[PDB]
This record gives C-alpha cells, sequence and structure tokens, in this order.
C-alpha cells in the first residue's frame, strides 16, 4: 500500500547477482571497462 | 467489508472446497528454496525516445 503511494552504478547491480559476498568482488573486473572506461 | 464479504464467503469457499484442492509447497516438502527470489528494478529512458 505505501508502494502504491538510483541504480546506475555497479554496486546496485552487483546487488541482484551476487546474492552472496564473493560474487561482490568478481564484477570489480567489469568495472574497468565498464564504469571507468579506459 | 473484509468481515461480511471476504471472511464470510470464502470461508464457505473453504467449507464446500475443502476435500478438492490440495496445495502443498516446496519448502513444506524440501526446504531447498532458496530464498525469497522475487525481486524488482527500475530503468530510465532516453530524451529522443
Amino acid at each position: 500500500r505505501k508502494k502504491r503511494e538510483e541504480e546506475l552504478k555497479d554496486s546496485e547491480i552487483n546487488e541482484i547477482l551476487a546474492r552472496n559476498d564473493e560474487e561482490m568482488a568478481v564484477l570489480t573486473r567489469m568495472d574497468e571497462d565498464r564504469s571507468k572506461k579506459e | 467489508l473484509s468481515e461480511e464479504e471476504t471472511l464470510l464467503v470464502i470461508r464457505r469457499l473453504h467449507k464446500v472446497l475443502r476435500p478438492f484442492l490440495l496445495r502443498r509447497l516446496k519448502k513444506d516438502v524440501e526446504k531447498e528454496l532458496p530464498d525469497k527470489v522475487e525481486k524488482v528494478v527500475k530503468c530510465k529512458m532516453s530524451a529522443l525516445q
């Protein structure tokens, strides 16, 4: 009822596909090309 | 309105539909369900769109 009435950074997208602390670190190697981008 | 409509008549539905419907869960029989796996997300648009 309160739902009746951002995530552009990597970390909120990391929070979905991780489900654990281990996969949070291995998505940081995709932070040098997607977010950093040389 | 939940008392008159929802509480009374669905209890009459449960009274009638008792030996017809059978529903158990995956966690009732296994507990191997990992999480409440349903989540939600949001996205944006482009101004040209």
